[PDB]
RNA sequence: GAGCUAGCCCUGGCCAGGGUGAAGCUGGGGUGAGACCCAGUGGAGGCCCGAACCGGUGGGGGAUGCAAACCCCUCGGAUGA
RNA sequence: GAAUGCCGGCAUGAGUAACGAUAAAGAGGGUGAGAAUCCCUCUCGCCGUAAGCCCAAGGGUUCCUACGCAAUGGUCGUCAGCGUAGGGUUAGGCGGGACCUAAGGUGAAGCCGAAAGGCGUAGCCGAAGGGCAGCCGGUUAAUAUUCCGGCCCUUCCCGCAGGUGCGAUGGGGGGACGCUCUAGGCUAGGGGGACCGGAGCCAUGGACGAGCCCGGCCAGAAGCGCAGGGUGGGAGGUAGGCAAAUCCGCCUCCCAACAAGCUCUGCGUGGUGGGGAAGCCCGGGUGACAACCCCCCGAAGCCAGGGAGCCAAGAAAAGCCUCUAAGCACAACCUGCGGGAACCCGUACCGCAAACCGACACAGGUGGGCGGGUGCAAGAGCACUCAGGCGCGCGGGAGAACCCUCGCCAAGGAACUCUGCAAGUUGGCCCCGUAACUUCGGGAGAAGGGGUGCUCCCUGGGGUGAUGAGCCCCGGGGAGCCGCAGUGAACAGGCUCUGGCGACUGUUUACCAAAAACACAGCUCUCUGCGAACUCGUAAGAGGAGGUAUAGGGAGCGACGCUUGCCCGGUGCCGGAAGGUCAAGGGGAGGGGUGCAAGCCCCGAACCGAAGCCCCGGUGAACGGCGGCCGUAACUAUAACGGUCCUAAGGUAGCGAAAUUCCUUGUCGGGUAAGUUCCGACCUGCACGAAAAGCGUAACGACCGGAGCGCUGUCUCGGCGAGGGACCCGGUGAAAUUGAACUGGCCGUGAAGAUGCGGCCUACCCGUGGCAGGACGAAAAGACCCCGUGGAGCUUUACUGCAGCC
RNA sequence: CGAUGUCGGCUCGUCGCAUCCUGGGGCUGAAGAAGGUCCCAAGGGUUGGGCUGUUCGCCCAUUAAAGCGGCACGCGAGCUG
RNA sequence: UGGGAGAGGGUGGUGGAAUUCCCGGAGUAGCGGUGAAAUGCGCAGAUACCGGGAGGAACGCCGAUGGCGAAGGCAGCCACCUGGUCCACCCGUGACGCUGAGGCGCGAAAGCGUGGGGAGCAAACCGGAUUAGAUACCCGGGUAGUCCACGCCCUAAACG
RNA sequence: CCGAGGGUAGGGCCCGUGACUGGGGCGAAGUCGUAACAAGGUAGCUGUACCGGAAGGUGCGGCUGGAU
């Protein structure tokens, strides 16, 4: 449930904020944080390589457990659910009966106080992680590894999930958040349930200022530039595109497919995304 | 108004100094040239 | 050559005073319960007025200048991109 | 002899402009060869959220003293930031280093690159961040938290005593963090005192007074007191914190819990050490055996790592503590005490400026802290003023034009002009009151209006006390007094109606454009399955992102509302295992050169052979496109209707003489006495139209139009006044420009606009203040225009390549 | 073309006369009054305002009249812009 | 108090048939469609047939002249939560009743907002026919929508 | 002091009027088609939505006041 404001400024009229209701603890675990070194979109040569980035709020990185198969059989109690400035999902503090503490991304419906566990023998319940091959066909899942032991790569954003569609030998067939149909190795771990904070996508930033807080600097149109700068630059007065709509670097930007043709994963992708 | 020269001793030594010049192929060519010309100062004076 | 200027990164600092009075909370009313209304509390905001500070709107002056962009009057922002 | 030639010298302009803020001067005394300019005294003015004080940069002896005045100083100079010389900067505790880490830089391992070199986890370097022990006073011409004095403290070494499983670059805790708002108690700072100390004063009509004037503190170990910060205790289990662990984490049990206790800090007190005014006496003496007390105000500072709320979710590492490992347990460490030891660099001076950046002793620029008092609602605003600092390094006269900045103006009141440009008006606070429209917030300080000083009387709450007096704060009600006027000075919105554009706050052409341009929340298309796409790089490596389709890139559109039609023939993109075309390569019918030969060598047909293109289809919030003619209705006019040519298809909704309309000042209506503008309409739209979005839209705008009210020197139409210049005298003294000049008018002529030629006319020689018609006046080898087989930026279905991709 | 600044306004004029007015005439289809047309005549005069950058022009209210031209379409080392 | 019937409502689950699409197989010259046609689809292998998968919507027979609800309306099956209603007993209360301006709530479809979902169907739209013409009827396509959640809208031949 | 009224300013209601514009009623001697009444030649009507020169069409759901 996103929170609205009365129009007591021109911006509060449209601004909405997350309600932060699932959040039970407002300070991160000190042993699980490290500084997030801001880049401003610059690489190691000092060059901008992603435009319009920088100037957002300072953030600490929360170490997230994207393995789980790390501690098979060892149950953990869900100690808290917290805010993570570095991702859209919320995060859940686990207290393992081990005494070890780690974060996972909070699934939809996860309750503080509840217990979760990882392994081939884990119950099929929200927050538990199992290799894909032991998760029942049809169950929706998240934080999916792409290759065994390489860590969760798939369905991590707020509200997302993948669905197990079937099995074929060593592999299982997933419907990814994008609607892409794909084989993923059966030994890949996944966590049952969908990622929480599903209302994330209903947030209305409301004002330019809010984008700046997030480290997103103003984006300037190619049409607003000059020919030195951009294919769309120039023209007296306003100008239509006057050529196929292009990137600053000249490649076409309406439809031109860009995934590499002879890519080895093509053997594993059953059907390209929808919509 | 604010002009272009805003003296800063660390900035000076770190930018034009002997160790900056020696670190780089171009910088050493500067020193060689300035020694060959007979410059009394190879590198900008800065007080430390 | 980025000691000017543009952007970003790290770490510090600054922003008189006054005004408006959001949510929430409490109480009262209301209802089957509610919504909701009223009062008090509260203290939000690229909110308002205005110095510092950041600007540079209109006019006047200056024009071998006080000055290779300044001066006066006036004017924009001033918790925020 | 010329090259707007080069170097140098010296002229002209010219005793001309100017001498750098309009804060301001006058006199007396001294010094001296010389004095507006140096010193001293009195008087006057200016700054005082500074034009005062302290710190950091930067500068580098400019500091202090003596002796100087050629040059420097916009004049002068006896003076000086100038010349010469001598002196001057004192630290275990202040800053930095012998500590830590941040971005970043470097870089064992390792990776990459023709060379040079590029990267790179660790480590190291890197600060104005973390961490760490000194306060007050006195002293010098010149340094002082540094010397001295008093009272405190830190680390290292060694020793003694007591205590302990000691021991680390390893484990853990902690260090450790935002923004806004904010409590309690304090301190800094300030005000008052009829109280305490003090040299003295009684003027000029009055006052010997509860008179005036001055001052009434500062630092301080332990202890104690007040206010706060930090932290639960015991046991048992243990598989996690890359070994170990008694530590930490997790589980359980038991006492404890807005407590205490333990601990740490702040403030107070505190043995003790200091300081100590006005005044008149020559920086010093006295005042003085100075006094050193009470009340009030009170931080943004302190307790602090305090509290609450919020979303955008807010460094690291060391010091420190705890745990143990090798080891070692005669050691070692811990606590106390004692003695010893304690290095390097900085320290002068300027520091919003005449010592820094601006070529200048330049009205510009320069980060942090202190920044008193009174009044004005508050305040760092404004006026005056303290401490402190200044009068801006040319002056003296005069009292024209003209210029600047300023003040006032009869009657009129926008008639000015492109335009109310400029300047008036308005102006703070309290009260009353406030429209369309609206997204219900607003519009709003709408508009408009009333009040405002002082005196006396009565009275209501609050703070500090104690519940009272006193002090301080916020009110209320009567009755009066004075002036033209009571925010009596200074600081302080003119307003309304109505269009266009852009939703809004923002951003921009540093130095001619601040805008309607950019951005912006938001909408849509599209790419991207993660070693993502995309970007930088030859690469390695990076960014993307320690992110994962609710994500990331690209593009367009630009809050919001109501919407966004038709055309897929061309171009683009997407899909299509058929077919056509298609390079290297495969293949080798057939042919050739040569040799006596086996052989060697060359050409070469069918056939097989990718992407691309062709070809089939899809696709518009992809590039884009969105007609013409003839005929027809009870008068005319027009044409719902019909016909026909063409097209890929012929512009929908909405809007329209428009930021678009040529004809055009279209026509009609409104406003005006009068309206090429403005508003409302009409529609034959030269040449609107739906995300290069269409039509609207509250609020917003130093945007651009139109109208009205208020008020004005904008104007009719100008007058007077002020100061700074202009003028004159003393001092100092430029500049561009300049073929040379003994440089008049007219009518002509002349390369077509003559001081210079002809004819005629006029004209004694030389200046000073003024005005700009000419010298085709100065400046800049025209920036328009053309020319050059000159250049550069940009584009593309120009040519040809290259990267990149297939 | 090693520069002769270009519209309009303002200011300041001065000249021509093919005369708008005022003065003097002839003819008239001149009764008078008022006109028409031509001749002489440049001494003086030739308004304020609305629109628009405008010149020009249209309009409002007047007037004896609301003249037309030249002066680098007079005048930016005079101003505006 | 004791029983009964029922598509009354809400929530969470879950079953089978069929349509479409995708994959594999097999097969060839048409299929589809209509009054008759044509557009369309199909040798780039359609239709018809078999196996696999995905997904949305609606529930055949039972089914009725049937049942339930105040009305709108409600239909596979399971469970939970919950309303109305009828009967028998004649046990309790003792007129506690009827209606009902205003008010409040509910209210088919279409429509709207935000987000999902999208198989079939189908406004608008495109094409083929028909016809004198045919912005229709018929045919081949086709987007909203139809479905889910939440919030609106509040209409009807909302009729007996 | 109050006070007729006058003046300044801002609101509310009502009437008349207005370039132009919307539809309505009547007229009828016209143009276009023929939507309804018969199964009216697509049964009709209906709320809503979208669309078309026009009557009207189509979608979704509803009614019978539908012929066979
Ligand atoms: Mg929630
Ligand atoms: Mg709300
Ligand atoms: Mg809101
Ligand atoms: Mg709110
Ligand atoms: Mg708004
Ligand atoms: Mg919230
Ligand atoms: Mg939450
Ligand atoms: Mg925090
Ligand atoms: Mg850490
Ligand atoms: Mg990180
Ligand atoms: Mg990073
Ligand atoms: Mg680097
Ligand atoms: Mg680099
Ligand atoms: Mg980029
Ligand atoms: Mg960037
Ligand atoms: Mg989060
Ligand atoms: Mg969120
Ligand atoms: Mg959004
Ligand atoms: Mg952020
Ligand atoms: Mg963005
Ligand atoms: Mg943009
Ligand atoms: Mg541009
Ligand atoms: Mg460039
Ligand atoms: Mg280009
Ligand atoms: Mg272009
Ligand atoms: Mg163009
Ligand atoms: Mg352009
Ligand atoms: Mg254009
Ligand atoms: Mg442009
Ligand atoms: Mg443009
Ligand atoms: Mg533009
Ligand atoms: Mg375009
Ligand atoms: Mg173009
Ligand atoms: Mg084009
Ligand atoms: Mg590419
Ligand atoms: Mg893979
Ligand atoms: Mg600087
Ligand atoms: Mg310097
Ligand atoms: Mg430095
Ligand atoms: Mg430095
Ligand atoms: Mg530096
Ligand atoms: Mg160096
Ligand atoms: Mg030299
Ligand atoms: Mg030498
Ligand atoms: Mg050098
Ligand atoms: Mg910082
Ligand atoms: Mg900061
Ligand atoms: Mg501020
Ligand atoms: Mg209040
Ligand atoms: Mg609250
Ligand atoms: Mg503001
Ligand atoms: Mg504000
Ligand atoms: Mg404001
Ligand atoms: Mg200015
Ligand atoms: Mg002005
Ligand atoms: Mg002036
Ligand atoms: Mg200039
Ligand atoms: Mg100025
Ligand atoms: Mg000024
Ligand atoms: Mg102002
Ligand atoms: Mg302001
Ligand atoms: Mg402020
Ligand atoms: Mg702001
Ligand atoms: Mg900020
Ligand atoms: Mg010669
Ligand atoms: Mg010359
Ligand atoms: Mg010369
Ligand atoms: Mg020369
Ligand atoms: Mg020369
Ligand atoms: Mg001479
Ligand atoms: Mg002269
Ligand atoms: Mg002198
Ligand atoms: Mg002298
Ligand atoms: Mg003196
Ligand atoms: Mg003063
Ligand atoms: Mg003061
Ligand atoms: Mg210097
Ligand atoms: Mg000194
Ligand atoms: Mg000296
Ligand atoms: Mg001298
Ligand atoms: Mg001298
Ligand atoms: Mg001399
Ligand atoms: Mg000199
Ligand atoms: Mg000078
Ligand atoms: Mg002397
Ligand atoms: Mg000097
Ligand atoms: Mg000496
Ligand atoms: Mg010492
Ligand atoms: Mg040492
Ligand atoms: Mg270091
Ligand atoms: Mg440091
Ligand atoms: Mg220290
Ligand atoms: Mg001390
Ligand atoms: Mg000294
Ligand atoms: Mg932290
Ligand atoms: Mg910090
Ligand atoms: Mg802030
Ligand atoms: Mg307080
Ligand atoms: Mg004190
Ligand atoms: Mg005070
Ligand atoms: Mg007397
Ligand atoms: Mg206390
Ligand atoms: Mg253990
Ligand atoms: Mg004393
Ligand atoms: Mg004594
Ligand atoms: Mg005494
Ligand atoms: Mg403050
Ligand atoms: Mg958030
Ligand atoms: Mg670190
Ligand atoms: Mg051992
Ligand atoms: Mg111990
Ligand atoms: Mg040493
Ligand atoms: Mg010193
Ligand atoms: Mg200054
Ligand atoms: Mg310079
Ligand atoms: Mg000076
Ligand atoms: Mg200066
Ligand atoms: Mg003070
Ligand atoms: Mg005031
Ligand atoms: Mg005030
Ligand atoms: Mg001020
Ligand atoms: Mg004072
Ligand atoms: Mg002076
Ligand atoms: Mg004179
Ligand atoms: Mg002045
Ligand atoms: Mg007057
Ligand atoms: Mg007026
Ligand atoms: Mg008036
Ligand atoms: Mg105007
Ligand atoms: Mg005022
Ligand atoms: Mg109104
Ligand atoms: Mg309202
Ligand atoms: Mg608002
Ligand atoms: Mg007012
Ligand atoms: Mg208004
Ligand atoms: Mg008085
Ligand atoms: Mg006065
Ligand atoms: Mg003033
Ligand atoms: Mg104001
Ligand atoms: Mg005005
Ligand atoms: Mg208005
Ligand atoms: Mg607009
Ligand atoms: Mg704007
Ligand atoms: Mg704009
Ligand atoms: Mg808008
Ligand atoms: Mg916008
Ligand atoms: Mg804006
Ligand atoms: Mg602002
Ligand atoms: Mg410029
Ligand atoms: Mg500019
Ligand atoms: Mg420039
Ligand atoms: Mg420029
Ligand atoms: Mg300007
Ligand atoms: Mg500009
Ligand atoms: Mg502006
Ligand atoms: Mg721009
Ligand atoms: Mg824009
Ligand atoms: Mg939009
Ligand atoms: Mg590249
Ligand atoms: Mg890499
Ligand atoms: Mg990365
Ligand atoms: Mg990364
Ligand atoms: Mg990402
Ligand atoms: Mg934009
Ligand atoms: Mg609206
Ligand atoms: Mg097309
Ligand atoms: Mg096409
Ligand atoms: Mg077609
Ligand atoms: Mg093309
Ligand atoms: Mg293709
Ligand atoms: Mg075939
Ligand atoms: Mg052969
Ligand atoms: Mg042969
Ligand atoms: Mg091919
Ligand atoms: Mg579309
Ligand atoms: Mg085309
Ligand atoms: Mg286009
Ligand atoms: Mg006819
Ligand atoms: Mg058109
Ligand atoms: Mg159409
Ligand atoms: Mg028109
Ligand atoms: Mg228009
Ligand atoms: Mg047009
Ligand atoms: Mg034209
Ligand atoms: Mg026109
Ligand atoms: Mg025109
Ligand atoms: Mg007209
Ligand atoms: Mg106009
Ligand atoms: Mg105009
Ligand atoms: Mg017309
Ligand atoms: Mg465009
Ligand atoms: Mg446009
Ligand atoms: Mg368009
Ligand atoms: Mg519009
Ligand atoms: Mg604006
Ligand atoms: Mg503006
Ligand atoms: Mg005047
Ligand atoms: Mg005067
Ligand atoms: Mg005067
Ligand atoms: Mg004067
Ligand atoms: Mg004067
Ligand atoms: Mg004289
Ligand atoms: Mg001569
Ligand atoms: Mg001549
Ligand atoms: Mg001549
Ligand atoms: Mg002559
Ligand atoms: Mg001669
Ligand atoms: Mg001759
Ligand atoms: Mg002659
Ligand atoms: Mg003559
Ligand atoms: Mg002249
Ligand atoms: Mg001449
Ligand atoms: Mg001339
Ligand atoms: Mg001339
Ligand atoms: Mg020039
Ligand atoms: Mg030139
Ligand atoms: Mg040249
Ligand atoms: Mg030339
Ligand atoms: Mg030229
Ligand atoms: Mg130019
Ligand atoms: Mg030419
Ligand atoms: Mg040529
Ligand atoms: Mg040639
Ligand atoms: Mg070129
Ligand atoms: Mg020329
Ligand atoms: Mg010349
Ligand atoms: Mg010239
Ligand atoms: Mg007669
Ligand atoms: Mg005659
Ligand atoms: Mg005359
Ligand atoms: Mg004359
Ligand atoms: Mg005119
Ligand atoms: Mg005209
Ligand atoms: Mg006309
Ligand atoms: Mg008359
Ligand atoms: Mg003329
Ligand atoms: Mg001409
Ligand atoms: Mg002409
Ligand atoms: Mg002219
Ligand atoms: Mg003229
Ligand atoms: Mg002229
Ligand atoms: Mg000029
Ligand atoms: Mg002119
Ligand atoms: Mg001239
Ligand atoms: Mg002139
Ligand atoms: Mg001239
Ligand atoms: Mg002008
Ligand atoms: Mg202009
Ligand atoms: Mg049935
Ligand atoms: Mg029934
Ligand atoms: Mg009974
Ligand atoms: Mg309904
Ligand atoms: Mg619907
Ligand atoms: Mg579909
Ligand atoms: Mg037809
Ligand atoms: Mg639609
Ligand atoms: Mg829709
Ligand atoms: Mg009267
Ligand atoms: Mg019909
Ligand atoms: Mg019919
Ligand atoms: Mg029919
Ligand atoms: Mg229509
Ligand atoms: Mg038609
Ligand atoms: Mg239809
Ligand atoms: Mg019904």
């Amino acid at each position: 449930a996103v929170k609205k404001f009365k129009p007591y400024t021109p911006s509060r009229r449209f601004m909405t904020v997350a309600d932060f209701s699932e959040i039970t603890k407002t300070e991160p675990e000190k042993s699980l944080v490290k500084p997030l070194k801001k880049t401003g979109g610059r690489n190691n040569q000092g060059r901008i390589t992603v435009r319009f980035r920088g100037g957002g709020h300072k953030r600490l990185y929360r170490i997230i457990d994207f393995k789980r198969w790390d501690k098979v059989g060892i149950p953990a109690k869900v100690a808290a659910i917290e805010y993570d400035p570095n991702r859209s999902a919320r995060i859940a503090l686990l207290h393992y009966v081990d005494g070890e503490k780690r974060y996972i991304i909070a699934p939809d419906g996860l309750q503080v106080g509840q217990q979760v566990v990882a392994g081939p023998d884990a119950p099929i319940q929200v927050g538990n992680a199992l290799p894909l091959r032991f998760i029942p066909v049809g169950t929706v899942v998240h934080a999916v590894e792409l290759e065994p032991k390489k860590g969760a790569k798939l369905a991590r954003a707020a509200g997302t999930s993948a669905q197990i569609q079937g099995r074929e030998g060593d592999y299982v067939i997933l419907r990814l958040p994008s609607g892409e149909l794909r084989k993923v190795h059966g030994e890949c771990y996944a966590t049952v349930g969908a990622v929480g904070n599903a209302d994330h996508k209903n947030i209305v930033l409301g004002k330019a200022g809010r984008s700046r807080w997030l480290g997103r600097r103003p984006h300037v149109r190619g049409a607003a530039m000059n020919p030195v700068d951009h294919p769309h630059g120039g023209g007296e007065g306003r100008a239509p595109r006057g050529r196929p709509p292009a990137s600053p670097w000249g490649w076409q930007t309406k439809g031109l497919k860009t995934r590499k043709r002879r890519k080895p994963s093509s053997r594993f992708i059953i059907a390209r995304r929808k919509k | 108004m604010k002009r272009t020269w805003q003296p800063n001793r660390r900035k000076r030594a770190k930018t034009h100094g002997f160790r900056a010049r020696m670190r780089t192929p171009g910088g050493r060519k500067v020193l060689k040239r300035r020694r060959q010309k007979g410059r009394w100062r190879l590198t900008p004076a800065v007080r430390k």
